[PDB]
């Protein structure tokens, strides 16, 4: 398992050496930029039916998609479509708060392109969508938060495509 | 005894029409109208 102290933590265990200065003061910034991280967090789990709903209707909404044909022309396809979303801003949610990237890497990323491919999803659609949703959550969580959250959400548009 | 005229020959014209400028305008705006909305319909947004 990865986080950003953990990850910490691990480097030092290979080398096997006592606490480095320079680990500590990585581990002490990841202490320091917590308590934006978390509030941040909890306004996102709050607001996420609404983030979803402003992401598919700035991106995914009222175009061919949903058309007919258009790989969501079909409630079930819809439903499975915001169903992604919200799982991709779950655990890019959970990563977040962790602060590594490695955890959507583990889980979000580990053959999410190769099942897109195999099912027919549009890769660039997912990847608008994602940086659609990239825009509504910078804008409820604030600059600050929302500049982090970015960083992530950023990391798993990189993975789709 | 040969003959200056054999024949006419027919030509095959190098130069593709529906390339021309005036068709080719045509033929774009007819494709880009059809793909956009239409005028004097109920359904618009249930077709493809
Ligand atoms: C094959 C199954 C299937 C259906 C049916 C379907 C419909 C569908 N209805 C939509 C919107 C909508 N649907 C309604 C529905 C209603 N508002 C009302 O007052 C009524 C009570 C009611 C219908 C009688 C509204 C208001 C919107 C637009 C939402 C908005 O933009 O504010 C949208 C999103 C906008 C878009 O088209 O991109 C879809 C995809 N999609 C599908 O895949």
């Amino acid at each position: 398992m990865q986080d950003a102290i953990t990850a910490v933590i691990n480097a030092s265990d290979v080398q096997g050496k006592y606490l480095d200065t320079a680990a500590m003061e990585k581990l002490k910034a990841y202490f320091a930029t917590g308590e934006l991280r978390v509030r941040a967090a909890s306004v996102i789990s709050a607001n996420a039916a609404n983030i979803v709903k402003e992401a598919v209707a700035k991106s995914l909404l009222y175009s061919d998609i949903t058309r007919p044909g258009g790989n969501m022309y079909t409630t079930r396809r819809y439903a499975a479509c915001i169903r992604d979303l919200d799982y991709y801003l779950r655990y890019a949610t959970y990563a977040m708060l962790a602060g590594d990237p490695s955890i959507l890497d583990e889980r979000v990323l580990n053959g999410l392109k190769e099942t897109y491919n195999s099912l027919g999803v549009p890769i660039a659609a997912t990847v608008q969508a994602i940086q659609a949703m990239k825009e509504v959550t910078a804008s409820l969580v604030g600059a600050d938060a929302g500049k982090e959250m970015g960083i992530y959400f950023d990391y798993i548009c990189s993975g789709l495509s | 005894d040969a003959i200056v005229v054999p024949s006419f020959a027919p030509v095959k014209p190098r130069l593709d029409n529906t390339k021309l400028p005036l068709l080719s305008r045509a033929i774009a705006e007819q494709e880009a109208k059809a793909r956009q909305a239409d005028p004097s319909k109920p359904r618009f947004i249930e077709l493809g």
